RNA sequence: AUGGCUGUUCGCCAU
RNA sequence: UGUCGGGUAAGUUCCGAC
RNA sequence: CUGCUCCUAGUACGAGAGGACCGGAGUGG
RNA sequence: CCCAGACAGCCAGGAUGUUGGCUUAGAAGCAGCCAUCAUUUAAAGAAAGCGUAAUAGCUCACUGGUCGAG
RNA sequence: CUCCUACGGGAG
RNA sequence: CUACUGGAAACGGUAG
RNA sequence: CGCGGGGUGGAGCAGCCUGGUAGCUCGUCGGGCUCAUAACCCGAAGGUCGUCGGUUCAAAUCCGGCCCCCGCAACCA
RNA sequence: GCGGAUUUAGCUCAGUUGGGAGAGCGCCAGACUGAAGAUCUGGAGGUCCUGUGUUCGAUCCACAGAAUUCGCACCA
């Protein structure tokens, strides 16, 4: 245990953290050849295409230090976003420290900051690393000041290194061992193993990556997954090198893989803890959950024949996505699809990109929105999931849309681009507090609008320095208006829209013109009209030939 | 007589302070101790005068500490109460919402005399008249 | 009849029609729920009962009833077809087993809990 | 710009 | 060049319908 | 007459997604 | 219009009632409507444009002096 | 079909 | 078995 | 663009060149028959006559001005 | 774009004395039925398209504007 060092790498760019990640492997295990980002360095297809880690594997290495001793380095790759805020914290919860790989030519950035802040909020040693010093545009001394200024971390003795040569990467490892404390626990205490990840191996079956917090796991041992309460036999276990080597036992403070014949990956959930059956730990390790989503959107196949594949693809994603929510939904116009919940914008964008490429699905995706509280003319309260079930306009006394309280953190320079979005999305400012050159904004925004991708638009307009947290607050009167169209008399639902009052008249006129372009002068007069309730707001009639 | 210095200025209610929107973040950015000021201000403000918004100049030091000098107040409002009305005219001079005797004008001029630059009582009264004309309040002399 | 009259064409059994097509020996099949509604009874009765058109695993889309008071049955909500027809509901030759898969059992039903779906009151 | 249709120019459609 | 169906990558002609 | 590809440079720009200038090489209709 | 100092240049200032009333989430000279006075003066528009969420802030009108004939 | 490959050819 | 020799391999070929 | 026919109680048709009298069928309303509904029977009501004006003692009626309604022609190059 | 017509309750629409905001459908209820329906009663139901103006008073009058619609012009 005294010789184990668990840590994760917070980096951007690439910054040379994941290529620091890569270079570390080269100077240790190897195993052989150091890979390149251009090469499929990260294993999954998603990572390959983007050329980013979405999430990597994690690696266990052995490093002989200058003191002549061998250190088991177990490191986890940290995905760099707050949509997976929970997942990130759980990886960091498995560490005693972290590396902050910063480009000497660029300087720090806000997606490497929130993970870095939470890393300090949990008592982890954060080692500053100045990367890519060989580049002509590298300014180490200045970037050192930036880390000390923005992050609040001491970087006077910050270790620096090259991506060209690999010089000083060993010194990064020397520092690591010196300053990150060894993992803690009782090798004899009741077994407590944190499930970091579980996947399916087409030959080995369900495999879990483990961190041992307490006790010792050996080959024969009958293990217990604490949530399910079921028991299993630890048939095989070992470490990654990254090569898969078996071991007789995983001891306290070590990271490795376990193969016991668990049915599916839900039988070994991420965050759960493994104890021994003969000697079960009294209390499961902290922070286990399922977890939940902010943002919602409907996804419908272009072709109804894709529906089968789409349903199965959601199921496939669901075995490994704990916070992905989906539920069946149908439209007259759009067809059979699924109403979907997401943690935020890039959670939605990852899944969409994955649905598009891996599962090869051409999909229609409606703009995101939320549920409502309706009071009938015959006074009473009903709740509407699906817009197709909303009472007739005449029967609505008051339509009440959910308001979300959005707590946002952002640097002062950006609030101009931020509150302009807020009010574009119908927000009302509730409070504003100053903290140095950082502003704490609290806004009340309609949930229907928070869910229809706005999270991305805030993250773009502030270049990822604004951090959103929203919860339900109230129902209120909506103040957005529903404009039908009926063409030749007949209701065309597919053509209906929800738009803000102030230009609902205007949006109605545009909808009629759009139609007039798609419908030529034909055999019979064709009347196209937009309407709110009983009231016609725009009518145009395509004269017959 | 001296020279400008690092400090923030703001007009806060008599006996009440500490809210984020009004104060807090305002001087909080400078590194001011909101908790100390709110209690310190209202402390002497109660004795000085309550119910009247008083502008104070908070002077912060390198020790992020601070001091403040308390001062004085406004007009349209005095004519509204004197006239017995709640709001202005909306269309001044066009339609009169209320009226004020020249006697009251003088009174209000006496109250604001502290903030007014008028050399004499007649002058300050003339100034008060300008406020009335802008709020649709005629004066009966 | 006459012995010889039979030797030509012996008596034969009248193949009974399985009043349960979406059966295939299967005592029950999963579903998909094409949609759920609230229809009306036959003629002697009234009140709008609850029915649903669920699509079976074998593509034998059919309609079922929703016994018990209330139900969370949404749309894409999958269910397990039971069988058994109804009277007031024409065609409906199947019923949805409550307290299984996605459909939840009755609420506060302290009697004949085996049906619908309610695992013990509170002991 | 080649084709489907049309005598068509044109136009609609496919690429 | 009515509308729908067929044929074609695409059919003011053609075949089947209303 | 002009497409495209490689380099510059995944650089400037960008919260991302995405993504040049200027200049250089090659291969096509 | 000006040697009772012109125009350009130049330096100085440009305040108080008041953030005018209404309106508005906010409208403080500067979204919009109405009013557009009084006080202090060498001068000082409830204000000409930019700007802020609103303030702030910057420049402008105005006037004083330097120069000296257009 | 599935897998290996040094693309010649192999394996179940 | 030995001595040679073809292939990435599977798998061979010469001579004694 | 031009010819010529027509706007009358709720619907469908008369009455107009021969200016003062608005006629018919259907339906609306009330009362009967019938257990009741139809049917059948008796008894009523209801029209700025398309509009803006002109001639006359008087205009559905005669003369012009448009507004919808219907038909017939609109040919040679 | 130029002109006319139109814009009143959820739908379809009356509304001419400048002062009452209406009908039918619709929906709910009461009466009636053995019930439902049909009829009669009643109730809930309004941004009289918006703004400004005229007026003691505006659905109504005036101006500006908006929207719908018709009239002025390529089978595919």
């Amino acid at each position: 245990m005294k010789n184990i060092r668990n840590f994760s790498i917070i980096a951007h760019i690439d910054h040379g953290k994941s290529t620091l990640s890569d270079r570390i492997i080269q100077i240790c295990g190897g195993l052989s050849d150091r890979e390149m980002e251009a090469q499929v360095l990260d294993s999954m297809d998603l990572e390959r295409e983007r050329g980013i880690t979405i999430k990597a594997q994690s690696v266990t290495l052995d490093y002989k230090a200058s003191d002549g001793e061998t250190y088991q380095l177990n490191f986890i790759d940290t995905p760099g976003h707050v949509d997976f805020s929970y997942e990130v914290s759980r990886s960091l919860a498995a560490c005693e420290g972290a590396l902050l790989v910063v480009d000497a030519g660029q300087g720090v950035e806000a997606q490497t900051l929130a993970n870095c802040y939470t890393a300090m909020e949990m008592d982890l040693e954060v080692v500053p690393v100045l990367n890519k010093i060989d580049l002509p545009a590298a300014d180490p001394e200045r970037v050192a000041e930036e880390i000390e200024d923005i992050v609040g971390i001491d970087a006077t003795d910050a270790v620096r290194c090259s991506a060209k040569t690999g010089v000083g990467v060993q010194d990064v490892l020397e520092r690591l061992v010196r300053d990150i404390p060894p993992p803690e626990g009782d090798p004899e205490g009741p077994l407590q193993a944190l499930i970091i990840d579980s996947w399916f191996d087409n030959y080995l079956g369900v495999v879990s990556l483990i961190r041992i917090k307490n006790g010792t796991l050996r080959k024969g041992d009958k293990v217990k997954v604490m949530s399910t309460g079921q028991t299993y036999n630890a048939d095989r276990l070992g470490i990654f090198t990254p090569k898969q080597v078996d071991r007789t036992e995983l001891k306290c403070g070590e990271v490795g893989w376990l193969v016991c014949a668990i049915k599916d990956i839900h039988g070994a959930p991420v965050g759960d803890t493994l104890t021994l059956a003969r000697n079960p730990a009294e209390k499961a390790l902290p922070g286990f959950k399922k977890v939940k989503p902010q943002v919602y959107a409907g996804l419908f196949p272009v072709s109804s024949d894709d529906y089968e594949a789409f349903r199965d693809a959601l199921g496939k994603l669901s075995l490994n996505d704990a916070s992905l929510f989906y539920e069946p939904e149908s439209s007259s116009a759009l067809g059979f699809g699924f109403r979907c919940g997401f943690l935020g914008l890039l959670h939605m964008e990852i899944i969409q990109e994955r649905l598009e490429r891996e599962y090869d699905l051409d999909l229609i995706t409606t703009a995101p929105t939320v549920v409502y509280e309706v009071e009938t003319t015959s006074r009473e309260v009903i709740y509407v999931d699906s817009p197709s079930k909303l009472p007739a306009v005449n029967n609505i006394y008051e339509l009440r849309e959910p308001i979300a309280e959005c707590h946002m953190l952002l640097p002062q320079a950006y609030l101009g681009n931020v509150i302009t979005l807020c009010v574009e999305k119908r927000g009302v400012q509730t409070n504003m507090v100053y903290h140095g050159n950082q502003v704490a904004l609290t806004y009340e925004i309609p949930m229907a609008e928070v869910v229809l991708d706005f999270f991305d638009r805030l993250k773009s307009t502030s270049r990822g320095y604004a951090s959103l947290d929203y919860n339900f607050k109230r129902f209120q009167a909506s103040d957005m208006v529903r404009v039908d169209v009926l063409i030749n008399g007949e209701r065309v639902d597919a053509l209906a829209l929800i738009t803000h009052r102030d230009n609902s008249q205007n949006r109605g006129r545009e909808l009629v013109e759009k139609m007039k372009d798609l419908i030529p002068r034909q055999q019979f007069d064709i009347a196209i009209q937009a309407a709110i309730g009983t009231h016609i707001i725009a009518r145009s009639t395509v004269k017959q030939l | 007589a001296k020279k400008v210095q690092a400090y923030v200025k703001l007009q806060v209610a008599a006996g009440m302070a500490n809210p984020s929107p009004p104060v807090g973040p305002a001087l909080g950015q400078q590194g001011v101790n909101i908790m100390e000021f709110c209690k310190a201000f209202n402390a002497k403000t109660d004795s000085i005068e309550k119910g009247l918004p008083i502008p104070v100049v908070i002077t912060v030091y390198a020790d992020r500490s601070f001091t403040f000098v308390t001062k004085t107040p406004p007009a349209a409002v005095l004519l509204k109460k004197a006239a017995g009305i709640k709001s202005g005219s909306g269309k001044p001079n066009k339609d009169k919402v209320g009226k004020i005797s020249r006697a009251q004008l003088q009174e209000i001029a006496q109250t604001k005399a502290a903030d007014m630059t008028g050399a004499d009582i007649e002058a300050m009264t003339r100034s008060i008249e300008g406020t009335a004309r802008s709020m649709g309040l005629v004066v009966e002399d | 009849a006459t012995v010889n009259q039979l030797v030509r064409k012996p008596r034969a059994r009248k193949v009974a029609k399985s009043n349960v097509p979406a059966l295939e020996a299967c005592p029950q099949k999963r579903g998909v729920c094409t949609r759920v509604y609230t229809t009306t009874p036959k003629k002697p009765n009234s009140a709008l009962r609850k029915v649903c058109r669920v699509r079976l695993t074998n593509g034998f889309e059919v309609t079922s009833y929703i016994g018990g008071e209330g139900h969370n049955l949404q749309e894409h909500s999958v269910i397990l077809i039971r069988g058994g027809r109804v009277k007031d509901l024409p065609g409906v030759r199947y019923h949805t087993v409550r307290g299984a898969l996605d459909c939840s059992g009755v609420k506060d039903r302290k009697q004949a809990r085996s049906k619908y779906g309610v695992k013990r009151p509170k002991a």
